[PDB]
């Protein structure tokens, strides 16, 4: 059941009011799919995610219209799309999946997570 | 028993709704464990339309009775694991005291190696400003009995009992509760003496989401023949 890994690309640096994409692949199968995000201060937070159903998907306020989540079932891939990005959104993205379908957003309902990818928008030399 | 036999250790549990309380649609996705020998359920539901438009503790019957300990002397009382893995159809009215009404029906079955309740939930009548879509409940559940006896004529079980709200003024909303459960399957089943189950439920927050959510843990065992 376990045993699933989890890769990341894309994120880097842009500089603000731009735009990035962040993309993951699963070794395999698997149900919802999230993007977290964590400030070097703060810990984890979720940002969006979709149901492996893919009946569901939900955002945070602080990204509603700004962000867009999509995924491949057959690829066993995800995708966020971050446009009109702000100071604030500057922060290392985690994507995360889990054995079963329903979109849950407690980091702790998560059984599998990504390395981590650093998406910094700042625009300073 | 063949039925039995599947509940011997920790079962994962689905349960998705789809509700229409006044023409107000919602949908409830959840997800959990049970584990029969302890008679224990364990189950958090999380709200994908948005916000909840009645109040989680009117839900909690509604959201797999299958899960209850009966003991080592009852095991032939228990429809419930009897009609698995066929499953059971449980069609149920709740009514609320001075105010609307629950009408359900759920597909209780495995798929897989998942227990899934699958439920369709019409309300009507309800006050809109009654305690209901007033969302005046205390987030909160006691302890009740749920009281059992056969029905040959469905070749179920006919099953009744009163759930007690707690009112945020400090009254209390009656729901009688008047369910019915009858195998989908053709196996046989064991339709049993009249018996009650004792329940327990405590609801709490998961502090980590940000979605509209109930967890709900539950302690259900059966008693009442000797």
């Amino acid at each position: 059941m376990a045993d699933v890994q989890l890769v990341e690309s894309g994120g880097g640096l842009v500089q603000a009011g731009g735009s990035l994409r962040l993309s993951c692949a699963a070794s395999g199968p698997t149900g919802a799919m999230a993007w977290f995000r964590q400030a070097p201060g703060k810990e984890r937070e979720f940002v969006g995610g979709i149901s492996g159903s893919e009946t569901d998907t939900y955002y945070v306020d602080s990204v509603k219209g700004r962000f867009t989540v999509d995924r491949d079932n057959v690829k066993n891939t995800v995708y966020l799309q971050m446009n009109s990005l702000k100071p604030e959104d500057t922060a290392v993205y985690y994507c995360a999946a889990r054995r079963r379908i329903t979109l849950f957003t407690s980091r702790t309902d998560y059984d599998f997570w990504g390395r981590g990818t650093q998406v910094t928008v700042g625009l300073e030399v | 028993s063949k039925g039995e036999e599947l509940f011997t250790g920790v079962v994962p549990i689905l349960v998705e709704l789809d509700g229409d309380v006044n023409g107000h649609k919602f949908s409830v996705s959840g997800e959990g464990e049970g584990d029969a020998t302890y008679g224990k359920l364990t189950l958090k539901f999380i709200c994908t339309t948005g916000k909840l438009p009645v109040p989680w503790p009117t839900l909690v019957t509604t959201f797999v009775q299958c899960f209850a300990r009966y003991p080592d002397h009852m095991k032939q009382h228990d429809f419930f694991k009897s009609a698995m893995p066929e499953g059971y159809v449980q069609e149920r009215t709740i009514f609320f005291k001075d105010d609307g009404n629950y009408k359900t029906r759920a597909e209780v079955k495995f798929e897989g190696d998942t227990l899934v309740n699958r439920i369709e939930l019409k309300g009507i009548d309800f006050k809109e400003d009654g305690n209901i879509l007033g969302h005046k409940l205390e987030y909160n559940y006691n302890s009740h009995n749920v009281y059992i006896m056969a029905d040959k004529q469905k070749n179920g079980i006919k099953v009744n009992f009163k759930i007690r709200h707690n009112i945020e003024d400090g009254s209390v909303h009656l729901a009688d509760h008047y369910q019915q459960n009858t195998p989908i399957g053709d196996g046989p089943v064991l339709l049993p003496d009249n018996h009650y189950l004792s329940t327990q439920s405590a609801l709490s927050k998961d502090p980590n989401e940000k979605r509209d959510h109930m967890v709900l843990l539950e302690f259900v065992t059966a008693a009442g023949i000797t």
